[PDB]
This record gives structure tokens, sequence and C-alpha cells, in this order.
RNA sequence: UCUGGUUUCUCUUCAGAUCGCAUAAAUCUUUCGCCUUUUACUAAAGAUUUCCGUGGAGAGGAACAACUCU
RNA sequence: AAGGUAUGUAUCAAGCUUACAAG
């Protein structure tokens, strides 16, 4: 996606402020989906919450 | 700018925000600005500079000045305003007037002391204007 | 002039060439792939149908073939500078290894790519004013008192030493 | 295809009438605030009109942008000059590149310059802040005439007789 | 009335377990298969390693640790 | 990938190398 002679974006001057687009994000209801929808998008998901998981 | 947190963030954020948006334009010069002239290290000193001081105004805004609730301050932390680690390098007793985490470590130096922007210019020699070849000064 | 559109939109693609397709071959409707598949359907679909000679086109009386190119691909190109030219039958007249030799038997010494590319890149005998300029049998133009000098001293010329024979012109 | 644009996107567009026709050019708004701002805010105050092309090396640049039309008079909207902004991904490798001209340190003005071919002798040394959309580079190589009369300034310049804003991020007003 | 500790970071050996609810690459020894020779190879067996990870253990702190299991 | 367009000498800079011991 990138031509040959041009050297990989610089990730300072080029994305840094630029905001990402969207993720796929199916859309979650709560009445049905009510454990799952504060944490299900998250990157680990229950990682600070000593009830349902270890620790950090 | 990256948020990283998809908050809409508490409260006042709106007073805090032109500052930080002030400090991360003069980080943004303070990083792209050339390294000519600039010898080898003194051209990553602004960086450890401009992070002290950022850390710093959370700091003293949240402990000292009590302004900011608590909630904004973690906030604050967690997008990446401010460190974690240096703050809690800040609390202990003898040492808030810190320069960086790297005169703490005590091996990145080889001799496994720390260094001498960590002594008490009162009791070191009289004159040696010595800046520290990590952080910056003392 | 050229006078311009005046809208505010950029002038060129949204997702800056992210979707270049590589349109240079048959499109996709009308591929050999295209038509086999019509083939194959259409054959499919009359089955229990026996010669009612509706004709339907030429393949269809009873995905090879030139293949498809995958659109979302640019090919890696290089250049093979590298010739392959005989040495000895380039520059002599003779390979040694006759017509067995693997390479070209070509004795063309014109340029390569490369080349190409980085040449791509880069009076007087008084030594007075010509007081009478005056001329004798082979050109000798001198002032004319100072040529008339010169005969007292000697009579043949001084450019080359040129026989004058008493002939002086202008 | 293989082609591969190859420098980022642009945002905001600013129409300008001279006398060799309409330019429309449009800016690198985030890659280059200042100089965007700069430009946005001196065509919004009708700073540029009749205001001459006073410098063609034909095939290498077109300078506008003098009211003096000497070479040195430049008023930004800073009051002092500013600061250079450069790019990894604009560099000066084809026509249609608009950039600011310096003589030498963070010295940017009103002055600014068309290039007419290719200018590598700039990069680094230059804030390129727009390009200029097709089908009008045509009409700013109009500006390119050999009529050049001295190393600089030919017999009669085009003169800038309008400027548009076409488009306008970053809320402003004139002065 | 007294008893009184989860996280997180570093070391310390033991691993006998689907250490891993899945699964890489190498070396050697043989049989294959393509093969002209050699590395790239093939796809089965045997025995070995490396590597990406994990389990239980001693110690040192620091992180609310004083909330309180006991 | 090697197996083919040889290699072996004699003068002329950057590449790389320490930025040192020193009356
Ligand atoms: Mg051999
Ligand atoms: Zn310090
Ligand atoms: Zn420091
Ligand atoms: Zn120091
Ligand atoms: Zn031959």
């Amino acid at each position: 996606p990138f031509d040959d002679e041009e050297p990989p974006l610089d990730y300072a001057d080029n994305i840094l402020d630029v905001e990402p687009l969207e993720a796929i994000q199916l859309e979650l209801d709560p009445e049905e989906d009510a454990p799952v929808l504060d944490w299900f998008y998250d990157h680990q998901p229950l990682r600070d919450s000593r009830k349902y998981v270890n620790g950090s | 700018k990256v948020k990283r947190s998809r908050k809409a963030p508490p409260d006042g954020w709106e007073l805090i925000e032109p500052t930080l948006d002030e400090l991360d334009q003069k980080m943004r010069e303070a990083e792209t600005e050339p390294h000519e002239g600039k010898r080898k290290v003194e051209s990553l000193w602004p960086i450890f500079r401009i992070h002290h001081q950022k850390t710093r105004y959370i700091f003293d805004l949240f402990y000292k000045r009590k302004a900011i609730s608590r909630e904004l301050y973690e906030y604050c932390i967690k997008e990446g305003y401010a460190d974690k680690n240096l703050i809690a390098k800040w609390k202990k007793q003898g040492y808030e007037n810190l320069c960086c985490l790297r005169c703490i470590q005590t091996r990145d130096t080889n001799f496994g002391t720390n260094c001498i922007c960590r002594v008490p210019k009162s009791k070191l020699e009289v004159g040696r204007i010595i800046e520290c070849t990590h952080c910056g000064c003392r | 002039v050229y006078k311009s559109t005046r809208s505010a939109k950029p002038v060129g693609p949204e997702d800056m060439g992210a979707t270049a397709v590589y349109e240079l071959d048959t499109e996709k409707e009308r591929d050999a792939q295209a038509i086999f598949e019509r083939s194959q359907k259409i054959q499919e679909e009359l089955r229990g149908k026996e010669d009612d000679k509706i004709y339907r086109g030429i393949n269809n009386y009873q995905r090879k073939g030139p293949i498809r190119a995958p659109e979302h691909l640019r090919a890696t190109v290089r250049w093979d500078y590298q010739p392959d030219i005989c040495k000895d039958y380039k520059e002599t007249g003779f390979c040694g290894f006759g017509d067995s030799c693997k390479f070209l038997h070509d004795r063309s010494d014109y340029k390569h790519g490369w080349q190409i590319e980085r040449e791509l890149d880069e009076c007087f005998i008084c030594r007075q004013s010509f007081q009478n300029p005056v001329v004798t049998k082979c050109r000798h133009y001198f002032c004319e008192s100072c040529a008339l000098q010169h005969f007292r001293t000697t009579p043949r010329c001084y450019v080359c030493d040129q026989q004058t024979n008493g002939v002086f012109n202008p | 295809s293989n082609i591969y644009i190859q420098e980022p996107p642009t945002n905001g567009k600013v129409l300008l009438k001279t006398t060799a026709g309409d330019i429309d050019i449009e800016l690198w708004s985030k890659e280059a605030p200042k100089a965007c701002r700069n430009f946005i805010q001196l065509c919004l105050e009708a700073y540029y009109d009749n205001t001459i092309f006073h410098r063609v090396v034909p095939g290498f640049i077109v300078q506008g942008g003098d009211p003096t039309g000497t070479g040195s008079g430049g008023e930004s909207i800073y009051g002092a000059p500013f600061k250079d902004e450069f790019h990894s991904r604009l560099r000066f490798n084809r026509r249609g590149l608009v950039a600011m001209a310096n003589a030498g340190s963070h010295d940017n003005g009103s002055q600014f310059f068309f290039t007419l071919g290719r200018a590598d002798e700039l990069n680094n040394k230059h804030t390129i802040f727009g390009k200029v959309t097709g089908d009008t580079v045509y009409n700013m190589l109009r500006l390119s005439e050999v009529d050049i009369d001295d190393d600089e300034r030919p017999h009669n310049p085009h003169k800038i007789k309008s400027c548009e804003v076409l488009f306008n991020p970053f809320d402003d007003i004139i002065p």
C-alpha cells in the first residue's frame, strides 16, 4: 500500500494527532447483553476488577 | 488529539485543557527541532524537562492546590498527561524537586550509584557547574 | 484560461488511492472467466430441454482460458539490467562454445539503460594603422611607404618571402 | 494501479484569480498550520489584491506576495516572522507545489511562491503549505512567460485581482 | 478477650501433568519421492535438541494495607 | 542459488577505524 522510495511514514507528524476512524464494534443491546455490556470491547476486558479476574 | 478513553472527560477539564494544549505544542516543538549543534544528548534533555513540568503541573494542581478532584487527576494520569511513577517518587520524603526517573535507577549507572544530579549542592564541592548527562541539570 | 469548477471538495479520490484497482485487462463482466461462467450456468439451466434450437450463442450449443488478474495487487517490478551477451562474441567475433554457448551472440555495442541514465543527469610590419593597406601578388596587404622601404630592405615579401617581382598594387 | 499519490491529504481551498487565470490552491492545513493560517488570513483580509508576481525563474519557481514588488516586503499576521514547518511527506518533487519563501532562518512572511518543476535544492528550506488543483496548473504555467528582462521580473507581471476562500477551517477575523 | 493479607515487580531451584484442551523449526540415523551435483526439497519412522509459553517455590520490597479471612 | 562470460599485478579517493599515549 506504499510505493518504494517512500520512507515508512514517521509516526510523529503524520498520524499522531489523527483520530482513528471506527472499529468493527457489533452493537450490543441492554436487557439481553446486560452483564458483558460495559467491558466487552476493551483491550484486556476485566483487568482492574478483583471480583472477576486475577489482577494486572 | 488522541484521547483513547472515549470518556467525555469529567470537570473541570476545560480549565486545564488550554494549559495542557500549550505544553503539548511546546513538546512537539521540543520533539521536532533539529539536532545539529546540540551535541549528542543535550538534544534529548528538553523532552525530560517538559515531561517534568507537565507532570509537575498536574502534581501541584492536585496534591498541593486541591483544585482538581481525584477523578480528573486519575483521568489525566490514565490518559498520559502525567507519570504514575514519578509522582510516587515525588511523594516520598527526601526528594520532590526531582529531575526524572533516570537519576534514581542505580543500574543505569555503571558504578551502582545514583547520579550527581541527586547530590545536595551545599555539600558538594563549591564551584563545578555540572549538568547531569541523563536528565539535564541540577 | 481554464475556469475552475469552484467547489471546496479536493482534487482526487477520498481513499487517496488505497483501492487502486488495476484495470489494465478486460473488465469483470466481459472477462473470459465470466463468459465461461455464463456458459456453465446456461448449460445447467437447459437440461430437460432437448435441442429446442433457439441457439442462445456460440458456446452454448451443448475456469480455464485467459485467467483473471487480481485487481488488488500491484506487481513488484524490477529491472533485469544484466544482459545475456557473450562478452567474447560481442568483442571478438568468436565464441569457443560455438552455438552451444548459453548467451546471445550479439555484436551491437549500443548503450545500456543505466548508462543512458547516468549520461542523462549530466599594419603588422611596422605595427601601425593601415596607412594605405596595399597589396602584392599573393594577398600581402602592407602599408604603402613602409613596404616601399621594405623593398629598399629586401625585394621579396615579409610574410613568406615570395617574389614580389616588382609588382605592387592597392 | 501502481501510481501512488504519495503525499498527505489536503483540507481547505482558496481560489485565487490572477490575470493569468483562476488558480485554486488547496492547503495542507494540518501538516503546516501556522503558514496556512497566515495564508487564509491574508487572503481573507484581501491583502493580496493588486499584488504582482515579481520574480520568475522559469523552470524553477515563480514568487509573489510582495505588495511592494521588489522582493522583501512581507508582513505576516504574527507581527514577527514565524517558524518553518517541514514535513517528510511534503517535498519539492513536482510542479504545482506552493511554499513560503525564506531568507535563511525562521523568516516566513506573506511572500510565497509556486514551483514550476523539480526543486530538490529547496527541501527542508521552505514550508510547503498547498498544492494546486489540476486543470488550473496550466493557468499558473501561463505565469512562466519568457519575458524576464533580467534575471527576474518580466515586463508586465500578472497581478492578483481577487482571492476567494473556498473552504475555511480554523475560525478567524481579518485584521 | 487474643489470633491478623491479597496484588505487582525481580531471584530460587523442582518440573513429570493434555507442564501447552494448539503446536513451530533444527540436528543426527535409516527408508522413501523428485533428482545431475550441492544447498533450497519430499513424507514416514526412530532419538534428540533449540524456541514461543506455562506449573510449585524459597527471598526482597512496593502497591489502602489495616480492611479484617482467621 | 552456484555451475560462464576469467585473475593477477603497479598508481589514485570514500568506506570503515582510534579519536587515543605525549615537555
Ligand atoms: Mg563440481
Ligand atoms: Zn534531578
Ligand atoms: Zn531527570
Ligand atoms: Zn543527574
Ligand atoms: Zn558465444
